[PDB]
């Protein structure tokens, strides 16, 4: 029957610590779309 | 790789808001003393409700959006039991709370919000993203009282084809969803008009005692205006609240709308 | 925040009583795909 | 419209199988005395688990499929609290139960199932449908012991683009899903090889004490064969169990495979 698979919660998303004080990547959508 | 987020990186304070799968807390990052909102979601509850897929869309989409009117998702991390979202802080709370204090907004406040949101949406739609859950609750407020959309759990990158997922919120649902038809970016425009109405009036146009009745009303575009709603406002809402999605205006038409330009600041 | 909308359970699917004794429609997929 | 299904149209008997949201019952339609399986799902529980969207895909897809190897969905109806699915009856129960009685299947039984399923899948894939949940549990048996796939809740009509939904079942999951990549119809071929293995061996190739370990194994295509598995069988599984989806054979290649033709009946 139907069941829900456990996810590993590893997302194509930022997990990198960032140094807040202080400091181009929205192309992610165009690149992810352009995959054949 | 590089240094990764840790719970031990944040000093926690007051809970900003409660939610079904956990709360948002006022958070400070230690090294910088920088003010954040840490959203804490429990995996057991996300999986029980079968919404981790929605959680993945939020994280993967929101975090790759940059707009002064879209609440930032700086990044995410997780442990054994929870998922953490590191979100920009919005000092002036939700628009929903503001609306509850004032009962309704004047034309200047409304048109300004509807600009700031139409800009945020314009950016999304340019990246081929549909938000699908526009509503006062999902709208926050920055330092200078700027509108910030958040809550991207129902959002979706739809670069080529239409979508089929019945989603959103009762009063804000587009008719094409109710009638079980495929949908496109034009759903954000529908809910943008239901927003504009509720902003000016204090309640949404198809509100009823049952979800069944609301559904009929939205399907039929069955609503009236109170006497105080100006011709200008009436025009815009009527245009956004078209039953046929392709008859709704582009956001560029909303931004240049005579009533928007004559009241927006 | 996030919520789940109640469905009306009206599906593009057969609800018509059928007379079992006794008695072309898989084009549904090609037609649903061919929508512009 | 026309006369619509009613609960009062069916005489109910023994429960054929229990499930999370309700059971399947041996059912008879009164006017014809015709034998059916009535599946009874509770709306409260479907909505709690957030799976009505999956329920809609099952009903909308399965009911428009016609194949002697795909369990029929004659139609559906609902009341205030439940959803009913009127499904073809499969007298010889599940393939999973058969496997449990015999510990493992011989080459003749396996190759025949794998033909009957490959035919059913070939038909789906021609209608641009991906089943996404191939496993012994989702496989039933007809009057002459014919294989019938069912349980179409994770299925999807994907006519143009790839899909992103992480779904299926632990031991049968394709690696592209585990690695968080978009997927296509080639996921049914992967699970078809994991099926073929489990059929011949009695357990699936990446089975482990934890889902974490299984995930690593599938990702790495980490598995071995017992000594009794013939060269022919070894070849087919190895071909279906490719990490790169585009390196998996078409179903037409499976149907014409020397070991399939030499054992299928
Ligand atoms: C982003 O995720 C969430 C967003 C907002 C909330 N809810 C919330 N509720 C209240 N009052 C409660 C009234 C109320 C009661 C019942 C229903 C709705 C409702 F609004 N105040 C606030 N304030 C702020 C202020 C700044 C923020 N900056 C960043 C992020 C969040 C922020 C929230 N938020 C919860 C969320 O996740 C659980
Ligand atoms: C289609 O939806 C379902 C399909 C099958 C089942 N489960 C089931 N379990 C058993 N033994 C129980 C062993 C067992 C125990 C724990 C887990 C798995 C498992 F298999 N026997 C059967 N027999 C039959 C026979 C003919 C049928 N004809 C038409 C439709 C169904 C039929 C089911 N079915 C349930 C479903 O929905 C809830």
């Amino acid at each position: 029957g139907m069941s829900q698979v456990k996810s590993s919660y590893s997302y194509d998303a930022p997990s990198d610590f960032i140094n807040f004080s202080s400091l181009n990547i929205d192309s992610w959508f165009e690149e992810k779309a352009n995959l054949e | 790789g590089k240094r990764q987020w840790a719970l031990e990186d944040f000093e926690i304070g007051r809970p900003l808001g409660k939610g079904k799968f956990g709360n948002v807390y006022l958070a400070r990052e230690k090294q910088s003393k920088f003010i954040l909102a840490l959203k804490v979601l429990f995996k057991a509850q996300l999986e029980k409700a079968g919404v981790e897929h929605q959680l993945r869309r939020e994280v993967e989409i929101q975090s790759h959006l940059r707009h002064p009117n879209i609440l930032r998702l700086y990044g995410y991390f997780h442990d054994a039991t929870r998922v953490y979202l590191i979100l920009e802080y919005a000092p002036l709370g939700t628009v929903y709370r503001e609306l509850q204090k004032l009962s309704k907004f004047d034309e200047q406040r409304t048109a300004t919000y509807i600009t700031e949101l139409a800009n945020a949406l314009s950016y999304c739609h340019s990246k081929r993203v549909i938000h699908r859950d526009i509503k006062p609750e999902n709208l926050l407020l920055g330092s200078a009282g700027e509108l910030k959309i958040a809550d991207f759990g129902w959002s979706v990158h739809a670069p080529s084809s239409r979508r089929t997922t019945l989603c959103g919120t009762l009063d804000y649902l587009p008719p094409e969803m109710i009638e079980g038809r495929m949908h496109d970016e034009k759903v954000d425009l529908w809910s943008l008009g239901v927003l504009c109405y509720e902003f000016l009036v204090g309640k949404p146009p198809f509100e009823a005692n049952t979800y069944q009745e609301t559904y009929k009303r939205i399907s039929r575009v069955e609503f009236t205006f109170p006497d105080f709603v100006t011709e200008g406002a009436r025009d815009l809402i009527s245009r956004l609240l078209k039953h046929n999605p392709s008859q709704r205006p582009m956001l560029r038409e909303v931004l240049e709308h005579p009533w928007i330009t004559a009241n927006s600041s």
